[PDB]
Formats: C-alpha cells, structure tokens, sequence
C-alpha cells in the first residue's frame, strides 16, 4: 500500500490511492498505454503517456495524483504522497525501538534502514528544537538516516508532516531562517521583527519598511546594533 | 453501493450498483439518464477503460469512487 | 487553490493560485497585493529556495500550505 498525508479530515498519515489525469485538460479521461513500474514513473512529471479519451482534447502526457483512501474523496481532493512510508508486511523491527509497527518509514541509505512512525516523529521533534536539521541548498531543511548513514537526507520534505501541524509550521519557519543564513543573509535583530534579509555581501549597513514588510531598522550586520560609522564597540 | 459518474466532464451524479453489477448495466442506466446509445459510451477508471463484461467487484471500485463515462 | 505567503515576521498574505502557476507566477501576484517588486522577492518552502522556472506542483505544495518570503537588498 501507498501512504499519504491527509490534511483533512484525517489530519494524519493514511493509506492512499493512486490516480491519473491528462496533463493538458486536467481530467481523468486519459488511458495509460502501460502501467507504472517505479516511483519515478508517477513522481517525475510527464514521464508516462497515453490518450485522453475526451475528443476535443489531444491529450498525450499523464499526470499522476494521490488521494486519501480512508474516506470518499472528490477528483481534486489530493494528498501528498509520502513515498518513504511502507506497510510493514514482513514485520521488520524499528532500527530505533526494535518493536514491530505498521506503517514504517524507510530511509534511502544503502542499508535501507526502517523506522516506525512514533520514533520518526520523535527523531524529528528532537532534531528541530535542537537546531539539528541540516540545510542542503538542493533539498532544503531535512534530516538524514537516524543511524547517520551518508547521502541519506530525506528529499520529500512533506514527510515532516509527521511533526504535526504546529511543529510543522515551526519546522518551515526554522528552515526558512536557515535558508537565509546559508545564503549569507541576515535576520533583522529588532524585537517583534526577525525579517529575512539578503543584502550584498559587501554591505555592512542593512535596512529592514517600504511596502510594510519591514520595520525600517537600519543596523550593522556585524554587531546587530543601530548602524554606526567605523569599528563596532 | 454508490459510484459517481462524470458524463463528458459533467458534474458527478450518484449511481447505485451491486457487486454483481456489470459495466454495460451501468452504461445502460447512464444512457437512459442522458438519452443516448450505451454503445457510444466508454467507462474510464484509474487510467484504464473498463470492459462491458467486467463487474464492479472485478474493477475494485471502492465505495463512492468516480468513473469517467 | 488558496496558498499563504508569510515573511519571517509572521506577516501573512493570501494568494489564489493553481498548482501549474510557476514560482515566477507566484512571485508576481505578491507584487499585485503588496507592491514588492518581484526582483526583490525570494520564496522558500521547507527551507528550499524556489526557482522561477518551476511550478508549485514541482514542490508538491498543497492547498492551504505556506511559502516563506525574504527580501534581497541592493543597498
Ligand atoms: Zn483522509
Ligand atoms: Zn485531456
Ligand atoms: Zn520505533
Ligand atoms: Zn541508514
Ligand atoms: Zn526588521
Ligand atoms: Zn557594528
């Protein structure tokens, strides 16, 4: 079975359904020439093909979508696929707690390590609050295998939906902050602000209020106090 | 059980069926509602055309899923 | 569909978008609402900078999800 995050009404990880529409008219009228064999076939856009059987449309490209399977859903009531999550049919023990639960998340390390969702939730809630998530300019704010295996950063960041709503929003906040900093940017030091700013690297003067997006504070990026001439302190 | 039909992208309408109900039976009942021939109708579900001889059970149609007739 | 754009201050803007709207397209609508020139805008989702050429669907951004906005300063 496949698993998705249903944002409503389930607000949880649920078994999902795979469906397909024509990429041009966005209607489930396309008949596939062949069935999908791998995740890439359904995840990478325009990868598979067929004929949209609505006459006025010369539909060629197939667009796969996923729905929650726990209740009836409309055609456009889509959920994000959590492709790392799998039914634990073979009763593989969790790499962390050693217990058997279903479903489980499978890391894309060489050892394909398996973690239960309780422990994954735990791994995530622990690393975020300790600022131990990793920034990759290619992937974003992610976590590797809990075992610390190389090249194991989670690519689909919707997996962090297991954090729950509030912690998920915090995750996204923290990730955006980290993105700014890794790009050589600054967060405004004024209390109640904290706007993400990306000045030229040469500039010491950073001004935060033109369109209402800023607080107008002009500060020195080094000492983070009001802009001054010469050396700090 | 109920199956929703989108006739030529029209707003889905419910149709009551059984496990034993065939595709042509559904084609007929829809043809009557739309007053058209059942022979001009094609049923599309999960990127596949459903053949007349297939039943609802055989097609693994879940409660209140949608076909594109 | 409805998505949200938030600054790191928590200031929130609501946009009406399609999954097919490019990141460039999302950046525009923001100018229409708040008057921020698109060139000054950088959009981020889950800590990943969004590239103009790409669509919301490329990042699997769902209805009612949030993008983060930060500003480039020329000085
Ligand atoms: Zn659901
Ligand atoms: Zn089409
Ligand atoms: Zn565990
Ligand atoms: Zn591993
Ligand atoms: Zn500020
Ligand atoms: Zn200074």
């Amino acid at each position: 079975s496949f698993y998705v995050y249903c944002k409503g009404p389930c607000q949880r990880v649920q078994p999902g359904k795979l469906r397909v529409q024509c990429s041009t008219c966005r209607q489930a009228t396309l008949t596939l020439t062949q069935g999908p064999s791998c995740w890439d076939d359904v995840l990478i856009p325009n990868r598979m093909s067929g004929e949209c059987q609505s006459p006025h449309c010369p539909g060629t490209s197939a667009e796969f979508f996923f729905k929650c399977g726990a209740h009836p859903t409309s055609d456009k009531e889509t959920s994000v696929a959590l492709h790392l999550i799998a039914t634990n049919s073979r009763n593989i023990t969790c790499i962390t707690c050693t217990d058997v639960r279903s479903p489980v998340l499978v890391f894309q390390c060489n050892s394909r390590h398996v973690i239960c969702l309780d422990c994954f939730h735990l791994y995530c809630v622990t690393r975020l609050n300790d600022r131990q998530f990793v920034h990759d300019p290619q992937l974003g704010y992610s976590l590797p295998c809990v075992a610390g295996c190389p090249n194991s950063l989670i690519k689909e960041l919707h997996h962090f939906r297991i954090l729950g709503e509030e912690q998920y929003n915090r995750y996204q906040q923290y990730g955006a902050e980290e993105c700014v900093l890794q790009m050589g940017g600054v967060l405004c030091p004024r209390p109640g602000c904290g706007a993400g700013l990306l000045p030229e690297p040469d500039c010491r003067k950073v001004t935060c209020g033109g369109n209402g997006l800023g607080c107008g504070f002009a500060f020195c990026r080094e000492c983070k106090e009001a802009y001054h001439e010469g050396e700090c302190s | 059980m109920i199956v929703f039909v989108r006739f030529n992208s029209s707003h889905g309408f419910p149709v009551e069926v059984d496990s034993d109900t065939s595709i042509f039976q559904l084609k007929e009942v829809v043809a009557k509602r739309q007053g058209v021939p059942a022979d001009q109708l094609r049923v599309i579900f999960a990127g596949k055309e459903l053949r007349n001889d297939w039943t609802v059970q055989n097609c693994d149609l879940d409660q209140q899923s949608i076909v594109h007739i | 569909m409805q998505i949200f754009v938030k600054t790191l201050t928590g200031k929130t803007i609501t946009l009406e978008v399609e999954p097919s709207d490019t990141i460039e397209n999302v950046k525009a609508k923001i100018q229409d609402k708040e008057g921020i020139p698109p060139d000054q805008q950088r959009l981020i989702f889950a800590g990943k900078q969004l590239e103009d050429g790409r669509t919301l669907s490329d990042y699997n951004i769902q209805k009612e999800s949030t993008l983060h906005l930060v500003l480039r300063l020329r000085g």
